[PDB]
């Protein structure tokens, strides 16, 4: 007989980047 | 709240007497908790006063 | 036993979803491939003892794709109207947030709104089937037709307090007519079966659509040919000879020396011959529609071996002198193709099978009936000469067959060539 139930479940490749970051404070 | 919309009268006090002995009834499940905790803010917000 | 009867809103609901989520296409083709594999399974286990039951994909198919829904006419109730009908149905305040974000939805869909605004006040589950919601929605129809908003009323409030906040969030999107699955329609036709988007287009239903392609096997060839009816032969197409070996990717063809006859249809049912002409037309009188009546008719009923029964041609019918043994151009008979033959239909069947069981039908007999003369050419030259023979014999042109070619009524194209000089 079953059910609706049974039928429906129920459920390195690439290159290198870099970012050189620098202080402009005075102190440098 | 159905049944108070449901006057045509002008109702100047809407008031709720809750008679119960129980005071944990949702204990079991806490999506009935928040879904009656929204349902009382919406009645408290409408003008319903509950007791 | 409607198969809407037992499958929930929640799962068609879930299942959408699903293929709304899903970035790819292939995803979105594999989930509604699997809801409809499911369907079409539990259809079969639950029609056993059937009758050609008239239930199919339709009551999942209508809400699927609401832009192509004609049987119902307008709901009456749009975007404002539906956040009012939500405003008051839920008992919201008219100054409360929700309100003001339903009623304020920037006249980021409306559907979304109104989900999240039912989010706390919905259940998880809810427990309408797909029949049901029909129901709802024909009823809102049929009222605001009638002009009677209470019943209209009734149904949203039973649709609202009866579904979870998804369930109402994709029936909103079904009232405005406006899913937007990420798949197009005729994706969606195209996974239902190869030849619904034509089917649907020609007919201009998707009840029909649903039935008539309910198994994936049987196309449209299948059930465009029925036996005693007039279905419409298809025609070849004008190419030229300088271009003729692009027409088929340079495969091996066939040439039929092309007959200015008649095109009619026929059909053979134990004693009973039926007649049909391109238009519809039945000419069946002017050869009989037993072997006792007609010219044509006594003559061919022993023709036919007793392997035969019931079998559908189509040929072209002309003039015979036998004392020059000449056809006369604008009774002898010229079968070049059979549709159907005892109960299996030979329409899915491609040229060359058709061709071969041809053999198989009648022993051919001069003067009455036979089968056309033709060639297997893969080459130009062989197009020439077969020209230039015809020509010769007074014939118009030629006609090339494609053998991979399938038989598609009422459509031009195809492996079907007519070759005339100019």
């Amino acid at each position: 007989m079953s059910g609706w139930e049974s039928y429906y479940k129920t459920e390195y490749s690439g290159r290198d980047s870099l970012i050189f970051l620098v202080d402009a404070s005075k102190a440098m | 709240a159905n049944l108070f919309s449901d006057v045509q009268f002008k109702m100047s006090h809407k008031r709720i007497m809750l008679f119960t002995n129980e005071d944990n009834p949702h204990g079991n499940d806490s999506a009935k908790a928040s879904r009656a905790r929204t349902k009382a803010g919406d009645l408290r917000d409408t003008g319903i006063f509950l007791d | 036993q409607t198969v809407a009867s037992h499958v929930p809103f929640a799962d068609l609901c879930s299942t959408l979803e699903r293929i709304q989520k899903s970035k790819g296409r292939a995803e979105k083709i594999r989930h509604f491939r699997e809801f409809l594999d499911s369907w079409r399974k539990f259809h079969d286990a639950l029609h056993k003892n059937h009758k050609d039951v008239t239930d199919s994909f339709y009551p999942a198919m209508r809400l699927i794709l609401p832009q192509l829904e004609r049987e119902r006419m307008a709901y009456g109730i749009k975007e404002t109207m539906l956040a009012k009908l939500y405003i008051e149905l839920l008992n919201l305040p008219r100054d409360g947030k929700d309100a003001l974000k339903l009623l304020n939805y920037r006249t980021g869909d409306f559907a979304m709104i109104a989900y999240f605004v039912l989010k706390p006040r919905c259940l998880q589950k809810g427990s309408l089937t797909i029949q049901q919601v029909n129901d709802l929605l024909d009823s809102i129809a049929s009222n605001n037709s009638a002009k009677r908003k209470d019943l209209i009323k009734k149904s949203l409030l039973q649709l609202i307090t009866q579904s979870s906040a998804l369930e109402q969030k994709w029936l909103i999107r079904m009232i405005i007519k406006d899913l937007k699955l990420g798949v197009s329609q005729q994706t969606i036709f195209s996974v239902f079966h190869n030849d619904a988007a034509e089917l649907h287009n020609v007919t201009t239903d998707l009840e029909k659509v649903c039935r008539q392609l309910h198994d994936p096997s049987v196309g449209l060839s299948d059930i465009s040919i029925t036996l005693f009816s007039a279905f419409k032969p298809m025609l070849a197409a004008i190419a030229d000879i300088e271009h003729i070996e692009k027409d088929m990717k340079h495969q091996s063809f066939y040439i039929e020396t092309k007959l200015d006859g008649e095109r009619m249809q026929m059909h053979k049912d134990g004693d009973v011959y039926k007649y049909f002409s391109r238009n519809g037309y039945n000419y069946t009188d002017q050869f009989g529609a037993s072997p006792t009546e007609g010219s044509l008719t006594p003559f061919i009923h022993n023709a036919f071996k007793a392997d035969i029964q019931i079998c559908i041609l189509d040929g072209e019918m002309m003039a015979y002198n036998p004392n020059t043994q000449t056809f006369m151009q604008k009774t002898c008979y010229c079968v070049f193709d059979v549709l159907m033959v005892n109960n299996k239909k030979l329409g899915h069947e491609t040229l060359r099978k058709r061709y071969e069981i041809l053999s198989s039908i009648f022993t051919p007999i001069p003067g009455r009936i036979e089968i056309v003369q033709k060639t297997q050419a893969h080459t130009k030259n062989e197009v020439i000469d077969a020209l230039n023979e015809a020509i010769d014999k007074r014939e118009e042109g030629i006609m090339v067959k494609q053998p991979l070619s399938i038989y598609k009524p009422d459509k031009r194209g195809e492996g079907w060539l007519k070759i005339k000089p100019e």
